[PDB]
């Protein structure tokens, strides 16, 4: 409706008997392949991303936002737990880091 | 010639692979929309008969 | 072919030119309408040869290779259910190319989500695309993943009911 791509903002310009809209939009570029999974199996529990998506560069699993590649460590703060690992089709095994773990470790 | 609808592009679909963008382009596009016309009035008596 | 009639018709001026120009405008407007509706992608996408979409069946909407017209069964049913100076101009886009455009749109929305409409087509698994759509309507991803078989069965049943309802209603 407001240009091709993900619309950010627009500018109006007067024209003889008309209007010209300059649509400023966000276009994704330089995409890269990653190996993805619906959920992460850890401690007999299924972890799902709160807002992002699980990606793998070949050996390590990360969670990133869907529209830009920004890999972050899979923790309990960016994932939520629902059910065990027996129901979700395609769940993979990976560790889930806990930020609280070094606090009681020390 | 018979027209080509578009350049062929086969998306590499598989059940466990995703494509994530690593960059972006800020694209500005133009959209021209007419708003009004010339306001014309015709004197019917003068036009037909003068 | 009456020359006296045309000689008398020339007294009325450019009425015929106005009528021809209006009809020409309508005729190009129809092609513009088809261009705006169907030609919204400049890449012709195709589905993979293996139709593994996590239990989701799209055979009723994907093109049938057995048919020479390359139409879907639903599109084939839709085409079956529709039955002095005059000329009929052919449409600029044939039915085969409009079917090809719909096939490209279906392949893009199945294999790439909504990414192809906003930029380059980024591949994503279909049970993940569905989960994204679930998150769009405010339902958590887990609900989709846990009940993926039931949702796929319901979707296939609904698509079959659509074909049956179109085939059974005049
Ligand atoms: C996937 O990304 C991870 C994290 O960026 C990579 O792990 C790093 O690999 C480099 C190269 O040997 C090491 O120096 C770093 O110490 C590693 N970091 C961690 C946290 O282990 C991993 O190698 C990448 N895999 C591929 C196939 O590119
Ligand atoms: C992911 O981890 C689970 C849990 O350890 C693995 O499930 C085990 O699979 C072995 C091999 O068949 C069985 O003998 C165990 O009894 C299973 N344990 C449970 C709790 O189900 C699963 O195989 C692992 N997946 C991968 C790909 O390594
Ligand atoms: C992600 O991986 C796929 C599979 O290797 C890549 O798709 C191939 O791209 C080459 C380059 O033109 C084609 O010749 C192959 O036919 C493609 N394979 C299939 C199955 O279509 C894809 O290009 C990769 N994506 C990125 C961004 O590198
Ligand atoms: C993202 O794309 C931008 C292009 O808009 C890249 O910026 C260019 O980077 C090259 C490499 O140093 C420079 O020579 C160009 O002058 C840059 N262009 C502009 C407009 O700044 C940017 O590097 C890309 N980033 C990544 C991570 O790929
Ligand atoms: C997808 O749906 C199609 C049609 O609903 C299935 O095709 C049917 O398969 C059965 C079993 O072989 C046949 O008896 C029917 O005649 C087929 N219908 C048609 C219209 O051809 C297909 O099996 C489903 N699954 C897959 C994986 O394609
Ligand atoms: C993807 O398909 C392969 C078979 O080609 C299967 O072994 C694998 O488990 C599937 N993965 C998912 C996540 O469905």
């Amino acid at each position: 409706f407001c240009g091709k791509g993900y619309h950010l903002m627009s500018f109006p310009q007067s024209a003889p008997h008309g209007v010209v809209f300059l649509h400023v939009t966000y276009v994704p570029a330089q995409e890269k392949n990653f190996t993805t999974a619906p959920a992460i199996c850890h401690d007999g529990k299924a972890h799902f991303p709160r807002e992002g998506v699980f990606v793998s560069n070949g050996t390590h699993w990360f969670v990133t936002q869907r529209n830009f590649y920004e890999p972050q460590i899979i923790t309990t703060d960016n994932t939520f737990v629902s059910g065990n690992c027996d129901v979700v089709i395609g769940i993979v095994n990976n560790t889930v880091y806990d930020p609280l773990q070094p606090e009681l470790d020390s | 010639y018979t027209m080509s609808l578009g350049a062929e592009n086969s998306v590499a679909y598989s059940n466990n692979s995703i494509a994530i963008p690593t960059n972006f382009t800020i694209s500005v596009t133009t959209e021209i929309l007419p708003v009004s016309m010339t306001k014309t009035s015709v004197d019917c008596t003068m036009y037909i008969c003068g | 072919d009456s020359t006296e009639c045309s000689n008398l018709l020339l007294q009325y001026g450019s009425f015929c030119t106005q009528l021809n120009r209006a009809l020409t405008g309508i005729a190009v407007e129809q092609d513009k309408n088809t261009q705006e509706v169907f030609a919204q992608v400049k890449q012709i996408y195709k589905t993979p040869p293996i139709k593994d979409f996590g239990g989701f069946n799209f055979s009723q909407i994907l093109p049938d290779p057995s048919k020479p017209s390359k139409r879907s069964p639903i599109e084939d049913l839709l085409f079956n259910k529709v039955t002095n100076g005059l000329t009929v101009l052919p449409p600029l886009l044939t039915d085969e190319m409009i079917a090809q455009y719909t096939s490209a749109l279906l392949a893009g929305t199945i294999t790439s989500g909504w990414t192809f409409g906003a930029g380059p087509a980024l591949q994503i698994p279909f049970p993940m695309q569905m989960a994204y759509r679930f998150n769009g309507i405010g339902v958590t991803q887990n609900v989709l993943y846990e009940n993926q078989k039931l949702i796929a069965n319901q979707f296939n049943s609904a698509i079959g009911k659509i074909q049956d309802s179109l085939s059974s209603t005049p």
